[PDB]
């Protein structure tokens, strides 16, 4: 399963087809034929499987991690220290592009829910991902290839230095 | 680089060779030199006409034998070199402390570089 409120769905709208007239409805009959050749022999297989999935017990575990400090408290070379900050880092590169990749489904999502009218209840979302792609692109656009943190942390200094003269000019 | 307390005879070990270990046995590279002693000993069965992997086993043996021999005492005067080397060094680092100062280890929070990003 999957949390509802990460991926999100509005409420369902469905309406209740009024027949005008009597012909009637050939794909009536063949949903009805549909759900008995195809719905009732795949549940039963599905029921045996799952019985026998649920005799024994597997689990799977999530992996989790700790808080090694920063790369911000490491010194000169030191690199027992480098290195665990490095990889803490490259770990929250990994899991943030993969929150880039929620945020663009769900403004697919969004896209393909909403019909022919985009602009309606898709403000939001493309609000939200021009917030966060505009952090990604402030952030870790303009680097390159050779990354490892420390050219990271000087695109940081350099840009809070140039916002730090451009406040100074606007004081 | 010379004496270094030139008394100093021809002295292939010293006596104070014999306060660092001692190479072991089956170290790789005795074992390499055993190995480069049998290749000679096949090459040496192939320079003159008799047949190859047969009728030279104690030369087979004998050079062996005497490759790894020298090989161990070699493999001795290198450990010496290397150790002497090392008590020179780490002495001359204790008798001057004017030269070798101590590095402020300056944490990145305050080391500026430039950052010229490919675009």
């Amino acid at each position: 399963s999957w949390d509802k409120d990460v991926y999100p769905e509005p409420p369902r709208r469905t309406p209740a087809p009024s027949p005008q007239t009597s012909l009637p409805n050939p794909i009536t009959y063949l949903t009805k034929a549909f759900d008995l050749l195809v719905d009732r022999p795949v549940t039963l297989v599905r029921e045996f499987i799952e019985r026998q999935h649920a005799k024994n017990k597997y689990y799977y575990y999530h992996r989790e991690f700790r808080r090694v400090p920063d790369i911000t408290e490491c010194h000169e070379k030191d690199v027992l220290c480098m290195f665990e900050a490095e990889m803490q880092w490259k770990r929250d590169y990994k899991v943030d592009q993969e929150i880039v990749n929620i945020i663009q489904e769900r403004l697919k999502a969004c896209q393909q829910r909403e019909g022919e009218s985009h602009r309606q209840n898709c403000a939001k979302e493309l609000q939200q991902f021009t917030q966060v792609v505009k952090a990604y692109q402030d952030r870790y656009h303009d680097l390159g290839a050779h990354y490892s943190a420390r050219k990271c942390l000087a695109k940081q200094k350099q840009r809070m230095l140039a916002e730090r003269k451009a406040t100074k000019e606007a004081a | 680089m010379t004496g270094r307390q030139a008394r100093a005879p021809l002295q292939f070990l010293p006596d104070e060779a014999r306060s660092l270990p001692p190479p072991k046995l089956t170290d790789p590279r005795l074992a390499y030199i055993g190995f480069l002693g049998y290749c000679s000993g096949l090459i040496d069965n192939a320079i003159r006409r008799r047949p190859v992997l047969s009728a030279g086993l104690h030369r087979q043996f004998l050079y062996i034998t005497s490759f790894v021999f020298v090989g161990y005492y070699l493999l001795k005067r290198q450990d010496y070199m290397y150790a002497v080397r090392d008590h020179d060094m780490f002495s001359y680092i204790k008798s001057h402390p004017e030269d070798f100062p101590e590095k402020d280890k300056k944490t990145y929070r305050e080391v500026f570089e430039e950052f010229h990003p490919v675009r």
